[PDB]
């Protein structure tokens, strides 16, 4: 109970080494096991989202879909959401529009490390049960 | 008590349009009142359950695609022909270089063209009005759906932001408290080694 | 190009619905062609802009205001307080139409008509048009329903999830603080160990 107002009484709690932070968060997660919690069960997953009418065209956005909420959930559950399907991608999530699934499969053949293609319910089932449901039933 | 109207022609007079009126009770399968008109004379027929079902017994095949081909023909390749004096109407499903009969009615004309016309369009302009009213309604409904949708998004994000603040408040350098106990460990241990 | 058809009843024929069709180019003032029918026969007439000028000025009203009135009368723009009435003699092919206030009729205009030699042809045309019109609204309503469905789904989904998220946000902090205090007391164990050792030496 005591740390409640004690934190707020801290003199400018942005104290030391507060700027270069990219490597100094994962270490915090790695060192102190931030990663052993349901809100980070997507910490080590790459997700590319099919919210673009054209793959890797950042302004072919299909905003207003329920995929936008999935982006929130993934990030909030530790997924690192990427806007470009580069060689570092491990998952791609498909919504209702399957118009680009053939392109993803053809583009998948070029990759040294191959990403998985999943339906939406994988994360929702993963989130709603607070535990990672496995992708193989969500493939394609 | 349902009804449909469709523009048609007849090969007997290929150059002019015709209008087929069907009116049925709760199902086309339950029989119906058919009505044909060029716009000047009244022509009508009544074929009910027993004989409409006997239709797809006469050509031996399923009532399913039989009534489907009827509603593709009657309810908007099919060819329609009618003779006024014999009042015999028939239509046939035409395929690529083959043709097989689909249906035929021996109608009976009625006295009164004006009224059938009049009611027909009565119905029609009624129907549009119905349509637009429903459209207005559903429009209002789903726009409401949308702005709740968006406002929920907004409160989602404010909740998320509160979440993020709480996260930072305790970890990233708030655990410097643990680091302080760590420094006390180091100071005590080194003073132990030196004393 | 605007068309407008209107179901009417002549006083001469209470039981017969007559149908007033209007065609004009965005503007009833510029002139129009008119067609009346009763399902067995049809009639057609014509009126020009200058005819409307003369009518509106023998009124002694501003043209345009009388045009709005005409929009109310012939294009069914009449309101609940509006009671127009229509009179036509098929023998004389003379139409006129009036306005009912003060318990009295008040005639608006009057047209020279002529019986058409091909009633059935104008009839086919009108009703083909009408069929098209209805069908359009039908399709539109269908689509509208579909998206109504989609939105009603989405709303429930997001509401439930936002509630669950608020729940977890309230749940988090005690998890965190138990997680901390455990290790912290252990470090206090180490602290007391080393501190007693230092005080002893």
């Amino acid at each position: 109970n005591q740390l409640k107002e004690v934190f707020s009484g801290i003199k400018n709690s942005n104290e030391q080494t507060p700027e270069e932070m990219a490597s100094l968060i994962a270490d915090l997660e790695y060192r102190y096991s931030w990663d052993c919690s349901p809100l980070s069960m997507f910490r080590r997953h790459t997700v590319y989202l099919d919210s673009y009418a054209v793959i890797n065209d950042l302004s072919t956005k299909n905003e207003g879909t329920r995929l936008a909420i999935k982006a929130l959930e993934l990030r909030f559950h530790g997924a690192k959401v990427v806007s470009c399907l580069a060689e570092g991608v491990s998952h791609v999530i498909i919504g209702e529009d399957h118009s680009r699934v053939a392109d993803f499969k053809a583009f998948r053949r070029t990759f040294k490390r191959k990403f998985k293609i999943l339906k939406e319910s994988w994360v929702t089932d993963s989130i709603d049960k607070c535990e990672l449901q496995e992708e193989n039933q969500y493939l394609i | 008590m349902e009804r449909k109207i469709s523009r048609i022609h007849l090969v007997s007079e290929p150059s002019i349009t015709h209008f087929l009126q069907v009116s049925w009770e709760k199902t086309l399968e339950s029989g119906f009142v058919i009505t044909l008109t060029d716009g000047h004379s009244a022509w009508t027929g009544t074929v009910s359950e027993s004989e409409i079902s006997q239709e797809a017994d006469d050509m031996a095949m399923e009532k399913g695609k039989y009534v489907g081909e009827l509603r593709k023909a009657l309810l908007s390749v099919y060819t329609f022909n009618f003779s006024k004096e014999s009042c015999y109407f028939f239509f046939e499903k035409n395929l690529k270089d083959v043709s097989f009969r689909l249906g035929s009615f021996n109608l009976e004309k009625v006295e009164n063209p004006a009224e059938v016309i009049r009611e027909l369009i009565c119905y029609c302009l009624d129907t549009i009005a119905e349509n637009q009213a429903k459209n207005e309604h559903l429009q209002k409904e789903n726009e409401r759906l949308l702005r709740d949708w968006n406002d929920v998004q907004g409160r989602f994000e404010k909740c998320v932001s509160a979440k993020e603040a709480l996260e930072t408040d305790l970890y990233k350098r708030f655990i410097l408290v643990l680091n302080e106990k760590k420094t006390k460990i180091r100071s005590l241990h080194n003073k132990l080694l030196n004393a």
